[PDB]
């Protein structure tokens, strides 16, 4: 199995510092070399620094020359990206993938992305609250249920419904800003009258930036 | 240095069709090309390798072609999966460039959505707030419009949307709206409701519900 | 005295640029670096190449040279050309073998060898991983760039060499683009071979990248050259001598001091030759 699991992503204050490694199951490292590839969200994907471990060498891109740099333990399969002097432009998903050819390759596998999130400064949890259903059952007064992650910094959070049990209709949905600049999303799953006050509903909400971890509950009416 | 431009930016196309996407490089690169597949939020996947010579996956549909300044992605039996982002990228010399990506949208048989609205509860009614959303679920086309009305009084600039990204399994939307006013205005009005103007609703269908469990 | 039936039964220069002349070599031993031509890899600049009939050590190793005349033309007129390490044995294939492969074909007395410009990459231990070296042509002309892909006879062969049955090799430039499958199957020996090799060719434009991709049956180039075409020649098939002397046409018979319009002699002819007919006397 080839493998390429990224760690070590969060929030930090701008002008500042933090490491960023790419570890890898299955196959060594040194005859291979990795590329840290980012994507601000919606422009599309960016190079910005590439290592060769055999050959010893590293070449970076314009737009981050001097700040970060790629080193790699042979030890330890991992390679890492210590990211100096960050801003709002490296605020990122940054993926490390492999590669072969210092001359120019592609892509043969990424990891899965690790989130960089650099500006002026938050460690805040989500509060939790319900949006109560209504009516009936299913055609002419749906159960449609769901729980409200309202206030939080940065993202994610992993809105996982009962263990992730019943993860099908659920939408987790984009997260939007309000005038604080805070992250809130909602979350609904539906199901009909069968598994209604029938069946029992937890979100375990799951923001890590300051590990936070609500499990509240959204049931029948409480009267 | 290099770049490449893609083209459209994005694309609808019903199933079966032949999607096709163009990449335009800046310098004569060659055959020195490859194209990515990345279903939002994960990380990205190698269609082809080399312009045109299919990368080992499950992606018989896919296939590659071009040379010289422009090369081209075809797809001839889209799918409910191909939803995706697609990227030329190059490897001629260093910084790598990619393209900007091309956004291939589904098109399918319009459905009109499950509406629902919803008041708050517990402790944000606690916190000098008040956020009442608005439910709709696997519609198509994502051309919706949600509008909230507090008594009759039409609501303007408060209330904020989120639409998911469509399915790979049958391409459709759920969206919510998530209308915000204070508690000091929260109960100074007795009916929200929620309306839904939609292509796949032959007349408009509104939701609403009225500040009562006393 | 104005017209000429006669030859001076020689091989001289041109442009006092001598003949590069191959001896018991064709030009694929030449270019391959054929072991039994060694004693020609040194060859600086020249106006005509010279074959003999009789030229038997070229592709010892058995198999198709893809465009073999289109090679042969291109290398026939030319001025200033220089060999070069253009993947070093040193530095290009480490985690491939760089030695195990030599061949009973291609023997350098009574030694099993294989061609100097050349490198027979096979497995190291248990592993065939992709190679994908790339070279730039920082030398401002067509680098020729040769190599080879090996087409062993059974299937365990594969294993042996390569280990991967999913085994392809990939050749690319702002020019070239080909994928090579191995085609293995089983043959009648030519020498003691079994299994065959092709050997292909690219000239590369200045500035321009070349890569070779490989999961096996890659002959990896060693030697490369940098070569500046020249025109108004070709390659000549005689057994007559060189000598060294000036002359501004030459024939497989010989040479021609002809300022006059025809000639009987040959038809085939290099530089400011008459045309072939027959022309002795004019009263």
């Amino acid at each position: 199995e080839v493998q390429l699991v990224e760690s070590g992503g969060g929030l930090v204050q701008p002008g500042g510092s933090l490491r960023l490694s790419c570890a890898a199951s299955g196959f060594t490292i040194g005859d291979f070399g990795i590329h840290w590839v980012r994507q601000a969200p919606g422009k599309g994907l960016e190079w910005v620094a590439g290592i060769w471990p055999f050959g010893g060498y590293t070449y970076y891109a314009d737009s981050v020359k001097g700040r970060f740099t790629i080193s790699a333990d042979t030890s330890k399969n991992t390679a890492y990206l210590q990211m100096n002097s960050l801003r709002a432009e490296d605020t990122a998903v940054y993926y490390c993938a492999r590669f072969v050819n210092w001359d120019g390759d592609y892509m043969d596998y990424w990891g899965q992305g690790t989130l960089v999130t650099v500006s002026s400064a938050s460690t805040k949890g989500p509060s939790v609250f319900p949006l109560a259903p209504s009516s009936k059952s299913t055609s002419g007064g749906t159960a449609a249920l769901g729980c409200l992650v309202k206030d939080y910094f940065p993202e994610p959070v992993t809105v996982s419904w009962n263990s992730g049990a019943l993860t099908s209709g659920v939408h987790t949905f984009p997260a939007v800003l309000q005038s604080s600049g805070l992250y809130s999303l909602s979350s609904v799953v539906t199901v009909p009258s069968s598994s209604l006050g029938t069946q029992t509903y937890i979100c375990n909400v799951n923001h890590k930036p300051s590990n936070t971890k609500v499990d509240k509950k959204a049931e029948p009416k409480s009267c | 240095d290099i770049q490449m431009t893609q083209s459209p930016s994005s694309l609808s196309a019903s199933v079966g069709d032949r999607v096709t996407i163009t990449c335009r490089a800046s310098q004569d690169v060659g055959f020195y090309v490859a194209w990515y597949q990345q279903k939002p939020g994960k990380a990205p996947k190698l269609l082809i390798s080399w312009s045109s010579y299919l990368y080992s996956g499950v992606p018989s549909r896919f296939s590659g072609s071009g040379s010289g300044t422009d090369f081209t992605l075809t797809i001839s039996s889209l799918q409910p999966e191909d939803f995706a982002t697609y990227y030329c990228q190059q490897y001629y010399n260093y910084p790598l460039t990619f393209g900007q990506g091309t956004k291939v949208e589904i098109k399918r048989t319009v459905a009109a959505p499950s509406v629902f609205i919803f008041p708050p509860s517990d402790e944000q009614l606690k916190s000098g707030t008040a956020s009442v959303v608005c439910l709709l679920n696997n519609f198509y086309p994502r051309e919706a419009k949600v509008q909230w009305k507090v008594d009759n009084a039409l609501q303007s600039g408060n209330s904020q949307e989120s639409v998911t990204e469509q399915d790979s399994k049958d391409s459709t939307y759920s969206l919510s709206s998530t209308l915000t006013l204070s508690k000091a205005d929260y109960e100074k009005h007795k009916v929200y409701a929620c309306e839904v103007t939609h292509q796949g609703l032959s007349s408009p269908v509104t939701k609403s519900f009225n500040r009562g469990e006393c | 005295n104005l017209l000429e039936d006669k030859h001076n039964g020689k091989l001289c220069k041109l442009r006092g640029v001598a003949p590069l002349h191959l001896g018991k070599c064709n030009i694929a031993g030449w270019i391959l670096g054929n072991p039994e031509c060694e004693s020609l890899s040194t060859a600086s600049s020249w106006s005509y190449i010279v074959e003999t009939p009789s030229s038997d050590n070229g592709t010892c190793y058995p198999g198709d040279f893809i465009d073999y005349e289109e090679l042969r033309e291109q290398l026939s007129s030319v001025s200033s050309f220089e060999r070069f390490e253009i993947f070093p044995k040193t530095s290009s294939w480490p985690n491939h073998d760089s030695n195990k492969g030599v061949t009973a074909a291609c023997p350098h007395a009574g030694a099993k060898s294989f061609y100097k410009n050349l490198i027979w990459l096979v497995k190291k231990g248990n592993s065939y991983p992709k190679l994908s070296k790339s070279y730039i042509n920082d030398k401002g002309k067509e680098v020729l760039v040769l190599w080879g892909i090996h087409h062993p006879s059974t299937s365990a062969d594969q294993q042996s060499l390569y280990q991967n049955a999913d085994a392809y090799v990939f050749v690319g430039s702002s020019r070239y683009s080909k994928k090579f499958k191995p085609e293995i199957a089983i043959r009648p020996k030519v020498r003691d071979q079994e299994g065959r090799m092709n050997y292909y060719w690219t000239l590369v434009e200045p500035g321009d990248k070349i890569t070779f991709e490989a999961t096996g049956n890659l002959v990896v180039p060693r030697y490369a050259f940098a070569m500046e075409r020249n025109a108004g020649s070709g390659i000549i098939i005689s057994d007559t001598p060189v000598h060294d002397c000036n002359t501004t046409c030459q024939t497989p018979k010989g040479a021609i001091n002809t300022s006059l319009p025809f000639q009987n002699i040959h038809p085939i002819t290099i530089g400011k030759c008459p045309k072939y007919v027959k022309s002795t006397k004019l009263r």
